[PDB]
RNA sequence: AAUUAGCUCUUGUGUU
């Protein structure tokens, strides 16, 4: 009766937007995005790899609402280097990483395949 | 054992509960007689010295 | 009813082991032999066949309101 | 019912292989209304002559 | 399954699940009771923990995979039965499709739904506030025609005439509905542990096993402790050995061959633990979480009160006669 | 919800192995009920 | 008779006079949600588009109304009736000339109930005051009433079947008389016997007792996840 | 328990040790039979199982005798329940 | 109206392929009553198409 | 002979005989009956 | 402040699971590629129908429901179909969906089973797992009993519905000695060891390591005979990999806004 | 002719007595249902005892 | 213009018109069951 | 825009 479609978790609809970034103004060099549509499987993992940088002092992510489908993640960093830039480069670290698993995983393959 | 051997071979031949019952072994006991009744819960736990 | 296509807790194939099973169950093993045989190695895919009431069978027996 | 007497509602010693011991109504009728154990049977009546 | 021929019987409020299930772990009192034949209820993989706080005070978390993949799914008949009567000389009902041109007394019910016959057909979706059957009584006319309860949404699964003892006709039509175990419904152990669903979370997320196993129903534990219901936590133990050893377990009430410590005795073989716990990962990050978690396969039953079945709400509707408050119901 | 959030990694449960005694505080048990019932075969036989 | 028409319960006194059925009622089962503040109550789509809240138009929101009239009955955060200054009542589900949806200052627009409106919230067997106690609406997917669990003590709800009415409060006086005497954290102390009604209960309870034991450590990564989740946290980490 | 969350000594007492004497209208089982209050038992018995004393713990079982006398200590929260809701509220309502 | 109570069929959208029945439309938008699920939906007109 | 400790068996053999001679509903059935 | 350089390696490969283990990653990408096995691998399922005619003990529903549940081997067609949501398509068309017929027709006495075989695909490469042990039992029909319908599958992933979960089993585990006490026993001696452990008979758990992380995670991907498990594997990191670039594409169309 | 009694499903003077499993099944009656009810105006009613 | 049913015992159909006794051709009986509609039906196999 | 009585069953309050 009141059940929301099951694609709602995961498309976006007219007017909302993937990420938006909001400046913290409780502290200096701080950030909030807030992503739409995503659940822990993004913020976990861009989490872990903001906190690989030793230039973060800062980071976490929520779901505020089991039942709402977004994502908080607060980011703070040393001055000098904005959060957005640490954002983007644990991105740009993640694609690397998965990049190089892929490629390592079909050699692999390659390799049982045939003794 | 007669009795539990002949009944495990039942709905086969001709044996069943109300012949158990014409045998004198099983007897309907109400809750007025019941009073002047002495019961076992178990024959093995309860009758043993 | 009916056995159900998928295990309800992993999501294994179990909608087609329901024959097999009574087959090997009719050839004299026991039932986890039987269970084990067909490739059920988790207790949630087991459950699914040894706890299972078929119950479809019951239902044939009447004759079909068309014909 | 809507009454305040509480002997009939109770569990008297006389209920035993006779009404089961747990299936009641929870409403305002508990212990009223029962059931029977699952061997008990109930006298249809036979002449004394 | 209430009764096996329940597919000719046009009873009023009937339910019924897909896939009932005999119980792994019974008692020998059963086998007379024809339960195994006319099983209620399903062995759920359940998991006492405390995962997120959904299920915190009598409530329960589901799986939202298993619930997809047809668990405690069922579905829910509604019959309707009416007759053509002759009221009296100048009254008298009939069948017939209502037209917009003869009847003064119409509202903006969708007739077309049904057919000439003033019946609606089977495999036709319906929902409410959709008339089924087209019944009119002469003044010209004045519509008396029957509608669906409001908030129903069934579709017809059959429908029926015939005639009464004194010869008029006379329709039953029976409608069904297939309900999701959604979040609201009421579930229930054998041991009187009721509760509703929490929240619903797909298998991804749920705790896992070693291996890929993820709990169905999670319950909280301070269900357990002021209650004292031993049984549940004994049934669970003694479902995971029926389960991996491959046979129906024992529970009649006074055995005394069975005891706690023969089943654990019993369930250390297959490689488990000899209590019944488990090393559960946490879903969301997938780390191990530091409290080893019971889990084990028990009987649920899925209970009649659903919760669209108690959804109510009302703004200025109908109103009494005698004195003019809104009405009861 | 700070708490709740951490119960998701410290975790909660309870089980039978929850409700076992160490096999030496049976022994203990056992021997108070026998004495209990000693005492009260005592003093029914003192009223004998 | 006469006398059996009033004489005592479902009698005109009791059963007309000193309780009566009202409008703007709801009751469904109630189930917890722990991300709520105790202020806050869930409520289904179906019944917050079926209840209204009649608002009076002013310059300051007469665009917003104007909108509102425009998505019509049909979609969710709309209206269902329009109301002239003469008494005069327009229906929105029989979509009528446009000419009859505009609307000016003096009017009133019987809005669909949103985030943020005041309701009564109360369980049946109402013992003492702090059964029937004021909440903040917020609209959730799922057809069931939704309550931080710290309420439910005041309540002696139980979330296994139990269900709750809501009554929504129809007027601006009324709306903040709800707001200013019976709002949920203004009960947290009860004159009965001078001690909190709401407290911490369950597993938070436990958890809260096992958390701050004096063996618990926690590394950075997880104090971050933690702290990700206090609303009034000032936003500095604490030397460890 | 020693969070308070839920249970209680007792519990715990009654769950691994004994759940002890059962009681209706605060005394022992009463002699529902003439002089025994089970068949089971010997006229003119008033030993501790005889009249209500339940020496097993909820996980090694009750034995039926103590099974049914547990089920008569259990009836009467029940039918307390259900007398003592409607006397009270009719105490509540003249207090109003 | 022409369009209330005809079979209708979503044509583009996340809803595409589902057949339904109009209930109530306007010059913009309608309302669609699923065969398959138990819920009334709103789609534009421009989604859809008459079955029949 | 007597029947030591095989009586499980026995004593469910014997109260299965029961319930096939006699039904669930065999009292309401026997007083219409009568 | 980079990524770190993970390594795989297989230990069991054959129709229906794979074993393998990675090495040097955090926790957080491991359990995301589990999540992304379970969820996001798009794949092929039966999710139209329409029945023409049926007379079966099951109503129309329960039949849809268990249409939906049969695996479709979905190898390489996945990749090219679009979803019905992006098909610029007035019905479907070839192109982001296949089509199934089924009619059976019980006349003989003896029952009917219809089973997966009875499922006529108009496409070769999507077909049920019957390509080369029984069937999928779909109905018992009896005699004067028929069933016709055709049917609709398109492409979706897990986290819409549990039909579109290629994945039957994951077993996902690290650290299997205690080393980093992620979890604490009461009383170790109770536990049995693990499958992975490389600890002699005597003692219970590794001693405590203070500075450790978990590393070398195993896997254990059991498939349910739609896609082989290695294409799970390689299709969940390639869709993980697509999510976090466009989210990057994104996060640079709103950083050069701001 | 006096007037109608009603039959208790099952009963020696009903239909279905004596009759078999298929016997039932091929009149559309469960096999497994106990009888023991009447059908009075299309009701299925029951006497509690 | 007449409708077609399906009798309960023989399972033959029979036309009946509008305002006729509800019976069957042969085998004399009186339940009727009406026949499925001929539009279509669509399941998602949710 | 088509009614009222009566009866029965059932749900939550059974915390200690
Ligand atoms: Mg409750
Ligand atoms: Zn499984
Ligand atoms: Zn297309
Ligand atoms: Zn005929």
């Amino acid at each position: 009766m009141n059940a929301p479609p099951a694609f709602e978790s995961f498309l976006l609809f007219e007017g909302e937007k993937k990420i938006t970034i909001n400046k913290d103004t409780k502290v200096p060099n701080a950030c909030l995005f807030t992503i739409n549509k995503e659940d822990h499987t993004l913020g976990n993992i861009i989490k872990s790899q903001l906190l690989k940088d030793p230039q973060v002092l800062f980071a976490g992510y929520k779901v505020p609402h089991p039942l709402e489908h977004k994502i908080i993640i607060r980011v703070q960093t040393t001055p000098d280097y904005s959060p957005q830039e640490a954002f983007t480069n644990a991105i740009t670290d993640l694609i690397s990483e998965l990049s190089l698993l892929e490629e390592r995983f079909r050699v692999a393959i390659k390799d049982k395949q045939e003794g | 054992k007669r009795h539990i051997d002949q009944l495990k071979e039942r709905e086969y031949n001709n044996y069943s509960w109300q012949d158990l019952v014409a045998s004198g072994v099983v007897e309907y006991i109400d809750t007025l007689e019941e009073e002047t009744v002495m019961l076992a819960m178990t024959p093995d736990d309860l009758q043993e010295k | 009813m009916i056995i159900p296509v998928r295990c309800f807790t992993c999501g294994k194939i179990v909608g087609n082991k329901w024959e097999a099973y009574l087959g090997l169950l009719q050839a004299e093993y026991t039932e986890g032999d039987a269970l084990d045989a067909l490739g059920l190695k988790r207790y949630c895919c087991r459950r699914m066949l040894l706890a299972h009431v078929d119950l479809i069978e019951k239902l044939l027996n009447y004759a079909p309101l068309e014909k | 019912r809507d009454g305040k007497l509480a002997k009939p509602r109770q569990l008297h010693n006389t209920l035993w292989g006779m009404v089961c011991p747990a299936e009641t109504p929870e409403g305002h009728a508990v212990g009223l209304v029962k059931n029977l154990a699952l061997m008990a049977y109930i006298s249809v009546g036979s002449q004394p002559s | 399954v209430y009764i096996t021929n329940f597919h000719v019987r046009m009873d009023t409020l009937a339910h019924v699940l897909y896939y009932p299930q005999k119980p792994l772990v019974t008692t020998r009192s059963m086998e007379y009771l024809r339960f195994r034949e006319l099983p209620a209820g399903i062995n759920s993989i359940v998991a006492i923990a405390s995962y997120t706080g959904y299920n915190q005070e009598d409530s329960v978390i589901m799986n939202r995979s298993a619930v997809d993949r047809g668990f405690f799914r069922s579905v829910f008949y509604r019959s309707y039965k009416e007759q053509e009567s002759k009221k009296g000389f100048d009254q008298e009902e009939v069948f017939e499709k209502p037209t917009r041109e003869t009847c003064q007394g119409m509202r903006h019910a969708i007739y077309d739904k049904l057919d000439d016959d003033g019946l609606i057909a089977p495999g036709v979706r319906v929902s409410g506030d959709d008339v089924i059957i087209g019944k009119t009584v002469t003044l010209t006319k004045r519509d008396c025609s029957t509608f669906l309860r409001t908030s129903e949404t069934g579709i017809v699964d059959q429908v029926m005439v015939t005639l009464n003892q004194e010869g008029y006709k006379f329709c039953k039509i029976r409608v069904r509905s297939v309900r999701i175990p959604q979040i609201g419904d009421k579930f229930a152990s054998r041991h009187g542990q009721k509760g509703t669903c929490g929240i619903q979370y797909r298998q991804e997320d749920m705790p896992f096993t070693c291996e890929g196993i993820t709990p169905d129903i999670i319950i909280n534990p301070h269900a357990i402790p002021s209650r004292m219901t031993i049984g549940h936590l004994i049934e669970c133990l003694q479902g995971k050995v029926s389960a991996n050893k491959g046979e129906i377990g024992d529970a009649t009430p006074f055995n005394d061959a069975v005891n706690v410590q023969k089943i654990s005795n019993l369930l250390s073989d297959y490689g488990y633990h000899l209590r019944g716990n488990e090393v559960l990962y946490n879903g969301f990050t997938g780390r191990k979480i530091t409290s080893q978690i019971f889990i084990g396969p028990t009987y649920y039953q899925r209970l009649k009160h659903m919760v669209d079945d108690k959804i109510h709400s009302r703004a200025r509707g109908p109103i009494q006669i005698l004195n003019r408050q809104p009405m009861e119901g | 919800t700070v708490i709740n959030n951490w119960l998701l990694i410290e975790g909660h449960t309870i089980g039978i192995g929850d409700s076992i005694a160490d096999s030496k505080t049976y022994q203990d048990i056992q021997n108070t009920i026998k004495k209990a019932k000693q005492d009260v075969i005592e003093v029914i036989e003192k009223a004998h | 008779s006469l006398k059996q028409r009033l004489k005592g319960k479902e009698g005109r006194v009791r059963g007309n006079l000193m309780g009566k059925r009202v409008d703007f009622s709801a009751r469904t089962v109630i189930t917890p949600d722990p991300n709520l503040s105790i202020d806050q109550v869930g409520v289904p789509r179906s019944i917050a588009a079926n209840m209204t809240f009649a608002e009076i138009v002013t310059p300051f929101n007469i665009d917003r109304l104007q909108e509102l009239v425009r998505r019509g009955n049909s979609q969710y955060p709309g209206a269902k009736y329009i109301i002239r200054d003469n008494g005069d009542r327009i229906d929105l589900r029989f979509h009528p000339k446009p000419s009859d949806l505009h609307l000016q200052t003096g009017y009133k627009v019987e809005r669909h109930m949103c985030d943020g409106d005041i309701v009564i919230f109360n369980r049946q067997p109402t013992l003492h005051k702090m059964s029937m106690m004021g909440h903040r609406v917020r609209i959730l997917p799922w057809s069931t009433f939704r309550l931080n669990l710290s309420v439910t003590t005041p309540y002696n709800a139980d979330f296994d079947g139990d269900e709750m009415n809501l009554h929504l409060p129809q007027s601006l006086e009324t709306r903040a008389e709800i707001q200013e005497l019976a709002m949920v954290p203004r009960m947290i102390v009860t004159p009965q016997s001078n001690r909190p009604v709401m407290g911490i209960v369950q597993d938070t309870l436990t958890a809260v007792r096992k958390f701050t034991k004096r063996d618990v450590f926690l590394e950075r990564g997880e104090v971050m996840n933690l702290l990700m989740f206090l609303s009034t946290w000032d936003g500095k980490v604490p030397q460890p | 328990v020693v969070s308070g969350a839920k249970g209680s000594k007792i519990n715990i007492s009654q769950v691994i040790a004994v759940v002890g004497q059962q009681n209706v209208e605060g005394k022992r089982i009463p002699f529902g039979f003439k002089h025994r209050t089970l068949p089971h038992f010997i006229k003119d018995d008033y030993g501790p199982e005889s009249r209500g004393f339940v020496e097993n713990s909820y996980l090694a079982g009750l034995t039926p005798t103590e099974f049914f006398f547990h089920a008569m200590g259990g009836r009467e929260g029940l039918i307390d329940t259900a007398v003592k809701t409607a006397e009270t509220g009719y105490i509540q309502r003249r207090l109003i | 109206n022409e369009l209330i109570g005809q079979t209708v069929r979503i044509s583009q959208g996340p809803y595409k392929g589902y057949i339904g029945v109009v209930k109530d439309a306007t010059e913009s938008t309608a309302r669609v009553e699923l065969h398959s699920t138990c819920q009334t939906i709103s789609v534009d007109r421009q989604r859809l198409t008459t079955v029949g | 002979e007597i029947t030591p400790d095989l009586w499980q068996e026995a004593c469910w053999i014997v109260i299965s005989s029961y319930f096939d001679e006699k039904g669930l509903v065999r009292q309401q059935l026997d007083s219409f009956d009568e | 402040p980079y990524a770190n350089q993970p390594t795989v390696r297989i230990t069991e490969l054959t129709d229906e699971n794979v074993k393998f283990i990675i090495e040097n990653t955090d926790l957080a990408v491991a359990n995301s590629i589990r999540r992304v096995f379970i969820a996001e691998v798009p794949i092929i399922a039966i999710d139209w129908v329409q029945i023409d005619a049926n007379s079966s003990v099951l109503h129309d529903e329960f039949i849809a429901h268990r249409l939906g549940l049969i695996p479709l081997t979905s190898d390489d067609i996945v990749d090219k179909l679009q979803y019905s949501r992006d098909c610029t398509c007035e019905e479907f068309c070839p192109e982001c969906s296949v089509e199934f017929t089924l009619d059976v027709r019980c006349n003989e006495d003896q029952t009917r089973h219809v089973t997966s075989r009875d499922l006529i695909s108009n496409s070769p490469r999507v077909i049920p797992v019957t390509s080369r042990q029984d069937d999928i039992l779909i109905v018992k029909l009896r005699k004067g009993q028929e069933l016709r319908l055709r049917a609709y599958a398109k492409k979706g992933f897990g986290k819409e519905h549990a039909k579109w979960n290629p994945t039957a089993g994951v077993a996902f585990e690290y650290d299997p000695d205690n080393a980093l006490r992620h979890t604490v026993y009461p009383k170790p001696e109770e536990w049995p060891k693990s499958e992975y452990s490389e600890l002699d008979e005597d003692e219970s758990q590794a001693p405590y390591d203070p500075n450790g992380k978990p590393e070398r995670f195993y896997y254990n991907v059991e498939s349910c005979g739609s896609l082989r498990p290695e294409t799970i594997v390689l299709s969940a990191l390639s869709g993980l990999k697509k999510k976090l670039s466009d989210l990057q594409t994104q996060l640079s169309h709103e950083i050069q806004s701001d | 002719f006096i007037g109608k009694i009603p039959i208790m499903l099952r009963s020696t003077y009903c239909l279905l007595n004596g009759l078999t499993d298929r016997d039932l099944c091929e009149l559309n009656e469960c096999p497994l249902d106990p009888g023991g009810y009447f059908i009075i105006n299309g009701s299925e009613k029951v006497l509690i005892a | 213009q007449p409708m077609i049913y399906i009798c309960g015992e023989c399972h033959t159909e029979n036309e009946i018109k509008s305002r006729d006794p509800i019976r069957c051709r042969e085998c004399g009986y009186r339940i009727m069951y009406k026949k499925r509609t001929k539009r279509l039906v669509v399941f998602d196999a949710r």
